C-alpha cells in the first residue's frame, strides 16, 4: 500500500521530508541516524531560514551549500550529504 | 498527496523502487544504462543502498 512503499522509502533512505509549519513554506531534511541530524533549506524561495544540525563542524553546512550551488547536480549533494553524515559518527 | 514529491526526490537520484517484485530499479546517469537490485536481508542492506546511491552520484 502507499504506506508500505513510504516505509521502505524512509527506512532505507534514512531521509525524511519534514515541512516547517508556521507562516512561511519551509522544508526540513532530517537524516535518521541516532545523533539525529537535519538541515533547513528548499528549492522554492529563500529567507533567513538558515538552520544546520550536523554533528562535527560548520564545514559540513558550508561545503554542502557551496556544493549544491556550485555542482548543479542535486545528486552530488544528497550523495555527499550521506557520506558527510557518516563522517560525523 | 506529497507522496509524489518524495518519490520525485528518490527518483531524481536515479532510483526507481518497485514493490511489484520486492526490488529496486536504477539508472546510471554517467555511462551505463539501467540497473536492477533485488531486496534481500543480505549482510547489510543499508550498505547495498549506499553502494548504488554512491555510484548513481556518477
Amino acid at each position: 500500500n502507499d504506506a508500505a512503499e513510504v516505509a521502505l522509502y524512509e527506512r532505507l533512505l534514512q531521509l525524511r521530508v519534514l515541512p516547517g509549519a508556521s507562516d512561511v513554506h519551509d522544508v526540513r531534511f532530517v537524516f535518521g541516524d541516532d545523533s539525529r541530524c537535519w538541515i533547513e533549506v528548499a528549492m522554492h524561495g529563500d529567507h533567513v531560514i538558515g538552520n544546520s544540525h550536523p554533528a562535527l563542524d560548520p564545514k559540513s553546512r558550508a561545503t554542502l551549500e557551496h556544493v549544491l550551488t556550485v555542482q548543479g547536480d542535486l545528486a552530488a549533494f544528497l550523495v555527499v550529504a550521506r557520506d558527510m553524515l557518516l563522517a560525523s559518527l | 498527496n506529497e507522496n509524489i514529491l518524495k518519490l520525485k526526490l528518490y527518483r531524481s537520484l536515479g532510483v526507481i523502487l518497485d514493490l511489484e517484485n520486492d526490488q529496486v530499479l536504477i539508472n546510471r546517469k554517467n555511462d551505463g544504462n539501467i540497473d536492477i537490485l533485488p531486496l534481500d536481508n543480505n549482510l547489510s542492506d543499508f550498505y547495498k543502498t549506499k553502494y548504488i546511491w554512491e555510484r548513481l552520484g556518477k
